């Protein structure tokens, strides 16, 4: 008891989604993923049809995201975004936005109106922290 | 102890005004032993303050008796080093050090405006280094500002001089207790930056200038007078409308002063914007406001 | 057969010829097929750079988006670095052209100031720089003089 | 997740031995800190000694132990567990000397202790003995050597290390110093260690407040430092 | 409800704890093993949490015997335990038969000892996985073993974190035939595929298994290979 | 229809102040920097 309520909810959702000819092209978008718990019932043609992947921003994409985010910025004109674009390590878009935000905060902290390159370097180092604890085992 | 320190100082002042080089390393040991004690803390603080007063005597003898400001650096190093042993959690003896620094600055102003540029430069540098960790209590870094004002006066505000003054007083961040005089010295910062002949870095500083608020209407009008200065500091950087804004601001003073000319000059400033002020709704409203002033029409130029 | 490398190469040649003859959609489809086949198997760096260059060229030609074309050009250039100077110089030229037509002339300077470009600095760089400047001041004549001075600059693309 | 896999040493989804993880928090539970550094021809250990009640023989309270004539150790964490581990280490050193005929190299001893800890964590019916250990010694043709263990059975050699509650800040400061280029002479090493500890704790300790133990190539014997000498070093560090 | 004790069976499938140990293995340092035409190559990422750690202190590829290397993924202490055990077994075999242990026998003995800890009781199973080189009888060998006690025999593989990408790249690149040097180039390439941060002569460990005995590569050689592109 | 009631507040009168009031006064500074204030 009290554990099958969620299954009742999912079944109601499946019935509503497929249900009857009440179509009115009411489109649906699901952004919760890592689809292993997803019921095959709510995974099939006629069901949610288009499965579209959102991989980690890769090289040639980190540059696009950097340019787009930094469009409106003071842009000291000495920091070369190419260094970070071609640099290794995996970083997601939220992380890149956070890096830019923190570089800006570091610049403003020292009453520096235009963000300078060392500020960007400091922000990049700060945001990259991986596990940050580990335990020296688990390798 | 209190009696011991008092008798030591009051008796050995005469004994040490004769010796110059070997004199210092006779109070150095007693200073050390006194500092190592912590029985009273507050009273031992007074004893250490008296010892540092004797050190200041050693220093003014050094400036006078022997080569000017040639051993003062050694005194500062000694009273920065021997301090370490009893600055538990960076307390107590630092308070005594700054209590002595009060007299140090009281005599360093005399050094600066009395002695030539070299010894005073060295002394100011040393005391500043001593007070790098020292927070802005009432004058701690204000001493640096005064020294750099001296320098910029001497070499007449070199670009590096303007940079030095602006950075030194920008280090005066929100850590100075005296807000009023802090305003009075950010005033000098604004003056120097405006003197930088940029109007751009002038705008940058104008940022922190606008951060200041209520510079006017302050009790006793002194800040109001300071207000004048900052209102006066506003210039071409202020557009042809803003100039009328700050001129109207200053116009309060001359009516109080009932000046024959400079009050007439203030009225002329607040009326002449119109030619510089392009037409618009608000400009019309404000010209209507200023219009009709009896004191204004006293000038034929108003009629013109 | 399974010689997927040659398959990718021929797919890219087909795309290039289709674009030359101006059948854009067919060139796009052939390019996508080449990309899939390349992703399927191993690819040396020159092949990948050439494929990316072709992709950027097609993306620019369709004109629908430019940032993507710019990025593709940049990747093709970086890859062609140290291996294909003849291709790298052209890639830099396309970099400048796309940036200029992005109505952002100013940053062109930074691009020619980039360390990698300096080694490749040459006539074409200054030609594009002056063209960008002419566009910057918004004088039809400035443009015309630049075009007249550098015929070779105008020869490559319409 | 946590809730069922938190009582015995058995795996959890996303394999995670939670017990060994808790052992490290236990180590921090002591409320102390220690720092070790390795110089050109010396190794130094420093710890803070806290006698809370005057009615206590300060001599009897100590955290630096002599594992062997040349190998010194500093323990951190639960006191009793540290003492037990120290005794085991002494036993192992003696056994090595007896069986093979030469003093045990520091690395091998550290390895033995790590192995014992590992076997404890694998099989149940024995607490993981939450105390961390640091060893210093001199190895012929290898110079000074510093090694560290942990309850989980992992060990490693270091150029400079910390343990205890302020581990992370101390290690960050040490890394900042080490990336800088220094010769690290004996006096330099001791000054570095004491400065690191003071700055991390911001205490400017008196000479009875901390213990120091150094091993030098000239005299490989592990010698515990005395109050007068440590005071002299401290004043010299103050300059 | 189950998946706590290594004794009881699931009400359908198989023991779970062993699967969880496998999961622990997955989240470990990347490792790569390539069986060349005339040798074997093992590579692993070795990154310390900071510069303080000494990189010459503890190694991750160790010689079990004159001609049997070994690399691991997962927990470390267990790696030490079973490397010691494997050395013991090889020596016992040599004593009994006066001949170097053929690699397959060593692999199966190690698998037996490893599965020994999966029997009932509180004794948790090993949380590591092993790759073994070997060049007995005239042909290179590469075996994999895991806590389950099963032992495979790869031509070329990659385990640990991001092993899927390594496997994809491997099947893309390695065909069937390479020499030791080209195998090394492929292996370092594979590590770079998932390796984070710039690789140096000290970030990664590399070992080879030829017809001269297994041998770990010194920092100079690995630096040289790291150079020259690749 | 007390500035400092906890004795030593240097920690309080410092980062907290510099992150509480600084974004409360001059939005122009940050918007010109292009960063949304904390």
């Amino acid at each position: 008891g009290a554990d099958r309520e969620v299954q009742r909810i999912l079944l109601e959702l499946l019935n509503q989604m497929d249900g009857f000819d009440q179509n009115v092209n009411v489109k649906v978008i699901m952004a919760t993923n890592r689809a292993d718990t997803l019921d095959p019932a709510l995974l099939r043609p006629g069901r949610l049809d288009r499965k579209i992947e959102f991989p980690l921003p890769d090289r040639r994409q980190k540059r696009l995201i950097f340019s787009t985010i930094t469009s409106k910025m003071n842009l000291s004109e000495e920091v070369d975004l190419e260094d970070y674009v071609a640099r290794p390590d995996k970083i997601s878009g939220a992380d890149i936005n956070s890096i830019c935000q923190e570089s800006g905060m570091l610049a403003v902290r020292e009453n520096r109106y235009i963000v300078l390159a060392k500020d960007f370097e400091k922000a990049y180092k700060t945001v990259i922290k991986k596990d940050e604890q580990e335990h020296e085992f688990y390798k | 102890m209190a009696d011991g320190g008092s008798e030591r100082a009051d008796g050995r002042i005469v004994k040490m005004e004769v010796d110059y080089s070997a004199t210092v390393d006779q109070r150095l040991p007693e200073c050390a032993k006194l500092a190592k004690e912590g029985r009273l803390q507050e009273v031992i603080e007074t004893l250490l303050s008296l010892e540092k007063q004797t050190r200041t005597a050693s220093d003014m003898v050094s400036t006078s008796r022997i080569l000017v400001a040639v051993v003062k650096m050694c005194y500062e190093a000694k009273e920065w080093d021997l301090l370490n042993e009893n600055i538990m959690l960076l307390s107590k003896r630092r308070s005594q050090l700054k209590q002595a620094v009060a007299k140090m600055v009281q005599q360093c102003c005399t050094y600066v405006e009395e002695i030539t540029d070299l010894p005073i430069k060295l002394r100011l540098i040393d005391t500043l280094r001593m007070v790098t960790e020292g927070k802005i209590y009432v004058e701690i870094e204000r001493a640096r500002l005064t020294k750099t004002l001296a320098t910029i006066k001497e070499q007449n505000g070199d670009v590096k001089e303007a940079a030095s003054i602006l950075q030194e007083l920008q280090v005066e961040t929100y850590g100075s207790m005296e807000k009023k005089e802090r305003v009075e010295f950010i005033l000098e910062q604004m003056r120097l930056c405006l003197a930088v002949k940029d109007y751009i870095r002038t705008q940058i500083i104008s940022k922190k200038i606008n951060t200041k608020f209520f510079q006017e209407e302050n009790t006793e009008k002194l800040k109001l007078k300071y207000y004048n200065l900052m209102i006066q500091l506003d210039q071409h950087e202020g557009s042809y409308l803003s100039i009328c804004k700050h001129y109207r601001a200053i116009y309060d003073t001359p009516c109080i002063q009932a000046e024959s000319e400079k009050w007439q000059q203030a009225l002329k400033s607040v009326v002449l914007y119109v030619i510089l002020a392009p037409f618009d709704n608000e400009q019309s409203d404000l010209v209507h406001r200023i219009s009709g002033d009896k004191k204004l029409e006293e000038i034929p130029k108003y009629k013109d | 057969m399974d010689d997927k490398a040659l398959l990718v190469e021929v797919q890219l040649l087909e795309s290039k010829t289709y674009h030359a003859l101006s059948n854009l959609p067919k060139a796009r489809a052939a390019l996508t097929s080449a990309r899939t086949t390349a992703n399927a198997i191993y690819c040396p760096p020159k092949l990948q750079a050439t494929l990316d260059m072709q992709s950027g060229i097609i993306h620019a030609a369709e004109e629908k988006d430019w940032k993507t074309a710019y990025s593709y050009f940049y990747e093709a250039f970086e890859g062609y670095d140290s291996i294909d100077s003849p291709k790298a110089i052209t890639s830099l030229k396309y970099m400048l052209l796309c940036k200029i037509m992005l109505n952002t002339p100013e940053d062109v300077q930074a691009l020619v100031s980039g360390k990698l470009a300096l080694r490749y600095a040459g006539r074409q760089t200054e030609a594009l720089k002056c063209v960008a400047q002419a566009s910057k001041n918004r004088s039809l004549a400035d443009f015309e003089k630049a075009l007249t001075d550098y015929r070779a600059e105008l020869r490559d693309d319409p | 997740s946590a809730g069922f896999d938190r009582h015995i040493t058995i795996f959890s989804p996303e394999g995670r031995l939670y017990q060994v993880e808790y052992a490290f928090k236990a180590i921090n539970q002591g409320g102390l800190t220690s720092v070790a550094v390795r110089g050109k021809d010396c190794a130094v250990i420093v710890t803070q000694k806290k006698v809370p009640d005057k009615l206590l023989d300060s001599s009897t309270v100590t955290h630096l132990f002599k594992i062997t004539e040349n190998i010194g150790c500093v323990m951190t964490g639960m006191t009793a567990d540290s003492r037990s581990q120290v005794q085991r280490a002494r036993y192992e050193a003696a056994n090595w000397k007896y069986k093979y005929g030469y003093e045990i190299p520091v690395d091998m001893l550290c390895k033995r202790i790590a192995d014992i800890s590992q076997v404890y964590t694998q099989n149940a019916e024995m607490r993981p003995l939450g105390c961390c250990m640091i060893l210093i010694g001199i190895d012929e043709e290898q110079g000074p050597q510093v090694y560290k263990c942990d309850p989980a059975g992992y060990y490693c050699g270091f150029k400079a290390t910390a343990a205890g509650v302020k581990q992370t800040e101390s290690t960050s400061f040490l890394e900042k110093k080490v990336k800088k280029k220094f010769d690290w002479t004996f006096e330099q090493t001791v000054e570095t260690a004491i400065t690191c500890l003071s700055t991390v704790l911001s205490i400017d300790f008196k000479p009875s407040e901390i213990e120091v133990g150094v091993v030098t190539v000239e005299n490989p014997k592990f010698r515990i430092l005395t109050e007068a000498e440590i005071d002299a070093h401290l004043v010299a560090l103050a300059e | 409800g189950y998946s706590f004790s290594l004794t009881t069976f699931s009400p359908s499938g198989k023991l779970v704890q062993i699967e969880y140990a496998l999961a622990a293995v997955a989240g470990g340092a990347p490792s790569v093993g390539i069986k060349a035409a005339n040798g074997v190559v093992l590579a692993t990422e070795k990154k310390q949490k900071s510069i303080l750690y000494d990189e010459r202190s503890v190694h991750k590829v160790e010689p079990i015997t004159k001609h049997i290397g070994l690399v691991y993924s997962g927990m470390g202490p267990d790696y030490r335990v079973l490397v010691h055990r494997a050395r013991k077994l090889a020596q016992q075999y040599y004593l009994v038969y006066q001949e170097p242990i053929p690699t397959a026998q060593l692999v199966q003995r190690v698998a037996s000892v490893m599965q020994e800890y999966t029997q009932s009781g509180g004794v948790r199973p090993f949380g590591v996985s092993l790759l073994i080189c070997g060049w007995n009888e005239g042909r290179p060998y590469l075996f994999q073993s895991d806590p389950s006690g099963a032992y495979f025999a790869w031509k070329a593989t990659a385990m640990g974190k991001n092993y899927v990408n390594g496997k994809t790249f491997l099947e893309k690149r390695y065909n069937e035939d390479l020499e030791l040097e080209d195998a090394i180039h492929t292996a370092i390439l594979t590590l770079k595929e998932s390796f984070e941060g710039q690789m140096t002569e000290d970030n990664i460990e590399v070992g080879i298994c030829n017809e001269a005995g297994f041998r770990r590569l010194t920092p100079t050689e690995v630096k040289d290979y790291l150079a020259a592109i690749a | 229809r007390s500035y400092s009631e906890i004795g030593g507040l240097s920690e309080q009168i410092r980062e907290l102040r510099e992150v509480i009031e600084l974004p409360l006064t001059n939005p122009e500074l940050f918007q010109r920097v292009g960063i949304i204030p904390p």
